[PDB]
């Protein structure tokens, strides 16, 4: 189905090619500016509403610089390239967290076959088929190599209710715990 | 129902039931071009029509036209 | 099904991006680069989609008479989180008795190499009929979103073929849109 293609997509041209050159992108960064946060954090909400600026989607997600730039040879175009931002979390004003982080990109098409009527692809398939990808993708990773595992995956509903959502209390959270498991 | 199938250089008239799939006419017109199915794109409301696609699925009207494509790829 | 969502990925994840920035890139490069790409055949995006899903990462790898020229501008964007994610093409010669015969963008849609790659990792399994029944899906299903987006879709032009020269099944294309003028 579309989200079995979708999550392969995902790790054959993407994670399996900056995963394990992700830690030497981290460290050179480090330097510059005179030196948990070696993970790539991907975020996947659920009903696939996916923002492209994640600072105007929550104002104690705060964007820092990114890191230097990868590149490789991919279909016939030369110089294909890989960047990633740095994030700050912030708690009421103060940094509490850093982390490389974005959202899961195909997470996008699902939404958009939802709203394309020429898809054919109804809002209870993308919500299937958005759960259906995050368990794929964490099957493939469960077999992937320890250079491909760091990342982690955080998967959420926002609520019906009215009531607020701190997208970075959610990434906060899991900063934490990891601390916490160490 | 009935239904009409043209390429711009023939037109062939069809009739049949409203739950028969059109998978018949689709391949009884590209028939007489000497052309087998694949071949031929199928358009019905500015869509592709599909093998296993029936009038009652695609909501059809008695006498309407099916536009007949020359397939591009493949 | 796979090929649905994969034609769907290549529309809403790269055409509807890039084909609409794409002759200001071309612009853009002819004026800081001596109008390499003359004439509206020389400005369309053209995309290989060879229907067996093979698909080298070099092209000069595929035909000798492919040969790199230079890259266009690259394009950026926010996207999905990631800061000036980058959008990048690449210009190529096509040669025809060791003489430049056409200039063109040209690069395979790397979806196909997806397919391919999925009948080797995927654990279900994924068998040749099946690979090149998607693959062909994977091809009308983007010609049929490609005419439903009359905004964009003249930027670009399909070149399918089973199998050979690549580089002559290119220029043929060439020709004929030439000629089509
Ligand atoms: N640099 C990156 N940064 C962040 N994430 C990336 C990056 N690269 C890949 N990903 C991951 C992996 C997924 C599958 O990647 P793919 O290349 O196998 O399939 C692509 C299609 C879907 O794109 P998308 O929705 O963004 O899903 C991506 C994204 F989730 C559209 C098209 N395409 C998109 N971008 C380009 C490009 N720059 N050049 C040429 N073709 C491009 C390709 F067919």
């Amino acid at each position: 189905n579309v989200a079995h293609g979708l999550a392969w997509s995902y790790y054959i041209g993407y994670l399996r090619l900056i995963l394990p050159e992700l830690q030497a992108r981290i460290r050179t960064y480090n330097q510059h500016y005179n030196n948990v946060s070696q993970r790539l954090y991907i975020l996947l909400p659920l009903d696939c509403g996916v923002p492209d600026n994640l600072s105007m989607a929550d104002p104690n997600i705060r964007f820092l610089d990114k890191l230097p730039q990868q590149t490789g040879d991919r279909a016939g175009i030369k110089d294909r390239v890989y960047s990633n931002s740095i994030y700050e979390l912030l708690e009421n004003g103060q940094r509490a967290g850093t982390c490389v982080l974005e959202y899961a990109t195909p997470l996008q098409t699902l939404f958009a076959m939802s709203q394309y009527s020429q898809a054919g692809f109804s809002r209870e398939d993308r919500l299937e088929q958005a759960k259906l990808f995050c368990r794929t993708l964490e099957d493939i990773l469960a077999d992937a190599p320890e250079s491909q595992n760091n990342c982690r995956l955080i998967a959420y509903q926002e609520p019906a209710d009215d009531s607020s959502f701190s997208l970075s209390q959610e990434v906060l959270r899991h900063l934490r715990q990891e601390e916490k498991e160490e | 129902i009935n239904l009409k199938v043209s390429d711009g250089s023939s037109e062939i008239f069809f009739k049949i039931k409203k739950t028969t799939p059109l998978r018949r006419l689709m391949e009884a017109f590209a028939k007489r071009q000497g052309k087998e199915m694949d071949s031929l794109r199928f358009l019905y409301d500015g869509i592709r029509i599909q093998a296993d696609q029936t009038p009652e699925d695609l909501d059809m009207e008695d006498n309407d036209i099916i536009e007949a494509h020359r397939e591009q790829i493949g």
